[PDB]
């Protein structure tokens, strides 16, 4: 058994990180970097979607948990990462900061502050995808949010917990209605009573930095960076980030909603959204369905929207409004997305 | 021509063993130095069969498999040349281990579990599989009573469920 | 030091597939390179498919190889000569001068594969840039780093107005356009090199004001979709380290669009909407969003854009639509019987046009 | 051969589309991934390869030229086909 | 679930570890439908012509890291699966030169006209690169179609390209 | 009886794969049982995959799903309260009483997958 055994302890050497320390249980090992995946072999303890460094800076979250290996999607691009790695596992569910430190700062789909303006101040992190509250804590909309538009005051009005959808084609103005919400809620923001006071948050998927730093301006102008938060995933970012976006913006607009307070989130452009989460699917071998979108993009945003309700007295009577923005194309409401 | 078809699927390993030991010789030789090898690699699981991961380069199977041939060669014949096309190919090498032995036992033993409405363990070791069963029945009825529970018969319920209904 | 080096397996059409040794295999978007009598083949590494086998792309013809030839890896992406020396060279997409006119003496030599400036960076202010053509900068102003499409045809001056607005640039603030010819029909090409040494843009004793930058249509795929990163490079270096207001022409998107939908199927990804590469609108925003302005100086793009079956809502044209800020329709002979510039005023809009 | 040793010289491609369906042919048989209408990848590439070759040399190099004449048979008019 | 299944395909299936020197020579290991995958061939090169043991020609278009993929230029039902295979060492060529003038020939150069045998001024390669930028010019000598309506109103040229696009 | 136990092997979006013993394999359409911290997370069969492994369903979110975690076996389908005590009261998928109105008082209880009542 001596040279059995001596003979097994020069193998346990020169594997290094596939079998010998950490017994690949809390660790593990990349086999290979495919379009947007990247099976690891190892991580005998993680649970599912959770949070994974690459020990290169880039993030990852498990979808496929089979047996042999790991898949995990790359949030950023596949470059980094490499076949023979070593990865880590943060063991905590994908999370953002919340609190009521991050008005007046804008971050990505991973709560990591891009203004430059700092760290960020963060009184909790919930996960990314929560559970939608049930049906007994829901109370039905009586307060009216003023948009400032004449249309959508008059007609079609919009009150505390309702979701409105804007439709429109690429240049009709639906960013511009949304940023007339969030400047004409300055008359309220600036007062006192807390029931009036509308904080908001705004999504960008798939937009231009240059737009999104224009936009930035515009609410410079107009004294509206306060009671608002920017999440941004440009169309140069990774399609996780874009399709992990809109999740985190809704956790930090139900902290607000849990807190009692009252929070508009705007949800621009989530057909890019849809689109991401396409390409996503499909670069995970998954069935095509109609125009090829995976069948769960209903579920997505299904999921997605449903987080934004009025509470009833007894949880603290808080809101959450959702505006989706929603591009049809060709003035087409018939569209399956739309 | 093996006796048995194993229908490939990591499994023409072993039919490509046995045929190389079949067209010259050693069918127990090739054999037992293989059970040899799974008694010694299930011997220290955590360095066994955990180094058969295929996060582990070529050279590195090189290694291991090198590592294997020890205490006076045991790896004799066309064996060696299984470690080498696995260290190139398909890594894990237990469950071809079983497909060689169930194709060598079929070679030698012919020995099947049956007893249709008996759920007894009767091996028969034997090539004739005509009257044995009887004296294998008779033998494991008459003593040890493994587990020979049905729990219940099917003739009967299935008769009374078609009874019942009509 | 001692070189990353590796055997060739499988060549499957453009696909390469190169085994490596353990700790070797360099990361994907990386430069390849083998020792060919023809010249140098080099391979772009997609994806790793384990066990020390990496997927690439080749950016040159593969005929005649043989499995078991020796790669050596350059250590990052495929690196074009930069600088100053460009200007009035006809260089490829792996960074090699086609116009025979001796070696290019650039210092500097910088990876096609860059990131977008950081939000801080970004200019906060949208700002005009002159562009000499009067309606042009009155009725459809450009954007000071915008993404203009040109939507012209043929027989209507398209080339005409592009060294126009090379000559323009040149003169006004600190011009030095970099044209990107992507899917160059090399016979446009040699008419479009003579017009440049006939205007005088292109000066071979003198200083040039612009770099043709090219990959010709019988290159395989990638190449195709690699010459305008390269381009970006050069005209972002020009504008990272120069502070000009740098141009950038693109032969046509549409084609760079169609060369990326060809690659994802070499590989191997499932097409998604019309035959179209699932990452479409990744990869148009990787290419759209470098090409912006910065607090240093900015890089304004003329694209042409092609749309396929004369339908506005095929996904490529609409892709390009969510990057253009103005556009320009230069009008098929409606305003070319007489008005020279004919740009058609009533069709083409800009959204910068705004009190 | 003709263009190269100065003289002129007229080619006539004829049908391509049957050309690009023999392509077809032969990718789908070898487990190549298909595309648009299940044909193979590089089909513009081998269009552009063989249709580039055909050129008008320079004084220098003979004043040779090569005029490409490809026909290209479209199905009930469609020129928005793939091949078209 | 302890281990799970190593292989579910395999290009290796007879491992017999013997018959070296297949680096010029190759073994046929499956065959149908105009390709033929073939073991060996170590050192074949792209698109390069190959020789059968039943006289039928093949290109090597698919090489993968175990078997090549040969696509047959004639019947399928000469070749059998196990059958020797020898490489050429040329790639694709076709005899070119003046006498092919006032003769019909096959795709590589055969005469399929029966007026005899072919002059051939040389052999160039069937793939060859086209003609860089610099060594063109511009199309100035104009081809005479014959027809009016060709040569008016869509005039053709000693150098250009025209599709004729019609149903 | 003894508790069916077995462990869980891969748990795909809201696929979950259990590997079982020795005669240990459950039923189709019958429901499993995780206890996850938040609560109860039935694993409803849908196929078998053979070498003692199932395919389930799960009829909540499969959050904190690590590989080798527990499962127990109910015994039959998914059971949920049936009677008149039922009207007024809201419940869910499984049958515990989303309406908090207390618990739920049923007297039977039946399995969800029935068959066609003949002719
Ligand atoms: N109330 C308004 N008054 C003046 N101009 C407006 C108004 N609303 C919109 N516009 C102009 O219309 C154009 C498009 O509006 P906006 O910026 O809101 O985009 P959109 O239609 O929401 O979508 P996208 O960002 O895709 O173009 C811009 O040029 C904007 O200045
Ligand atoms: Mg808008």
């Amino acid at each position: 058994k001596a040279q059995p055994t001596e003979v097994s302890s020069i193998l346990e050497e020169r594997i290094k990180g596939v079998s010998d320390e950490a017994n690949l249980n809390e660790t593990g090992r990349v086999l290979a970097v495919g379009d947007g995946i990247a099976r690891v072999f190892g991580l005998n303890n993680i649970q599912a979607e959770e949070l994974v460094e690459f020990s290169s800076g880039v993030k990852g979250m498990a979808l496929n948990l089979e047996p042999g290996q790991v898949g995990i999607v790359l949030f950023g691009s596949d470059r980094l990462v490499k076949e023979g790695e070593l990865v880590k596992r943060t063991g905590n569910i994908v999370d953002v900061p919340v609190g009521p430190g991050l008005l007046g700062r804008v971050v990505d789909a991973l709560g990591n502050p891009i203004d430059g303006k700092g760290p960020i101040d963060a009184a909790g992190r919930s996960r990314a995808q929560v559970k939608a509250p049930g049906i007994l804590p829901r109370r039905s909309v009586h307060e009216p949010v003023q948009t400032g538009l004449k249309a959508v005051d008059a007609l079609v009005p919009i009150g505390r917990g309702q979701r409105e959808l804007i439709i429109g084609d690429r240049q009709t103005g639906k960013t511009a209605v949304a940023l007339d919400t969030i400047l004409n809620q300055k008359r309220w923001n600036n007062g006192s009573d807390e029931s009036k006071k509308l904080y908001c948050v705004y999504v960008a998927v798939g937009q231009k930095r240059s737009t999104v730093a224009q936009l930035v301006q515009t609410l410079e102008q107009h004294d509206a960076m306060k009671y608002s938060i920017i999440v941004a995933a440009t169309a140069s970012e990774a399609a996780p980030l874009q399709y992990l976006a809109p999740f985190t913006a809704a956790s930090i607009g139900e902290w607000f909603r849990d807190n009692g307070k009252h929070a508009l989130i705007v949800y621009d452009d989530l057909s890019k959204q849809a689109v991401a989460y396409r390409q996503l699917s499909l670069l995970l071998r998954r069935p095509p369905g109609r125009e090829a979108y995976p069948g769960d993009v209903f579920y997505l945003h299904s999921r997605l929207l449903e987080r934004a309700a009025k509470l009833s007295e007894k949880e603290g009577s808080g809101s959450l409004t959702a505006l989706p923005v929603i591009e049809t194309q060709g003035g087409d409401v018939s569209a399956y997305i739309p | 021509p093996p006796p048995v078809r194993l229908f490939g699927v990591e499994g023409t390993y072993a039919t490509a063993l046995y045929q190389a030991a079949a067209k010259n010789s050693s069918i127990d030789a090739a054999f037992q130095s293989l059970q040899k090898v799974e008694s010694t690699v299930k011997k220290n699981p955590k360095l066994g069969h955990l180094l058969l991961n295929p996060a582990l380069s070529l050279k590195d199977r090189n290694s291991v498999i090198d590592a294997i041939v020890e205490t006076h060669k045991n790896l004799d014949g066309y064996v060696v040349n299984l470690l080498k096309v696995l260290s190139e190919n398909n890594r894990l090498g237990c469950f071809e281990k079983i497909a060689s032995d169930f194709g060598v036992l079929n070679d030698a033993h012919n020995g099947l579990l049956k007893g249709t409405v008996t759920s007894a363990e009767p091996l028969d070791p034997k090539s004739f599989k005509r009257i044995e069963k009887a004296l294998s029945a008779s033998k494991l009825v008459g003593q040890g009573k493994s587990l020979k529970l049905e729990n219940v018969v099917k003739p009967e319920i299935k008769g009374g469920l078609i009874v019942e209904l009509g | 030091s001692t070189p990353i080096t590796g055997k060739v397996t499988a060549v499957i059409g453009a696909i390469v597939d190169v085994h490596f040794e353990q700790s070797e295999l360099p990361a994907i978007l990386n430069a390849l390179e083998i020792k060919t009598p023809q010249g140098k083949l080099v391979l772009e590494v997609a994806q790793h498919l384990g066990e020390n086998t990496v997927r690439t792309i080749a950016m040159d013809g593969t005929e005649g190889l043989v499995r078991g030839e020796k790669v050596l890896d350059t250590g990052g992406p495929i690196s074009v000569p930069v600088g100053r020396e460009t200007l009035g060279r006809i260089i490829n997409v792996i960074g090699e001068p086609i116009d025979e006119r001796g070696p290019i003496k650039s210092k500097l030599r910088k990876p096609i594969h860059a990131d977008p400036p950081s939000f801080a960076e970004q200019s906060t202010s949208a700002e005009i840039l002159e562009t000499g053509i009067k309606v042009v900068d009155l009725l459809a102003p450009y954007a000071r780093g915008g993404k203009i499409g040109l939507f012209g045809g043929a027989g209507v001056g398209k080339t005409v107005f592009i060294q126009e607005l090379i000559n323009n640039i040149a003169k006004a603030h600190g011009g030095f356009s970099v044209f990107t010819g992507v899917g160059e029909r090399t016979r446009e090409g040699n008419d479009l090199y003579r017009e440049m040494k006939e205007t005088g843009v292109i000066n071979l004793e003198g200083e040039s004001k612009v770099a043709l930058v090219f990959g010709q249509m019988n290159e395989p795929p990638g190449a195709r979709a690699r010459v305008a990163l390269t381009g970006l490079t050069i005209a972002e270096y020009f504008r990272d380290e120069e502070g000009q207001d740098v141009l950038l022409f693109i032969d046509n998107i549409f084609r760079f669009t169609q060369a990326g939908s060809e690659v994802s199927a070499l590989l191997g990804r499932i097409p998604s909407a019309v035959g179209y590469q699932p990452t479409l609108a990744t990869d148009m925003g990787l290419l759209q969003e470098r090409i912006t302005t910065t607090k240093k100086g900015s890089v304004t793009s003329v694209q042409a854009v092609y749309v396929p079956a004369d339908d506005l809502t095929d996904p490529a044209p609409a892709t390009t639509f969510a990057h253009l800020d103005a556009t320009t329709v230069l009008s098929r002979g409606i305003s070319e019987l007489g008005i020279y510039p004919a740009v058609d005023p009533l069709d083409s809009k800009s959204r910068l046009l705004d009190a």
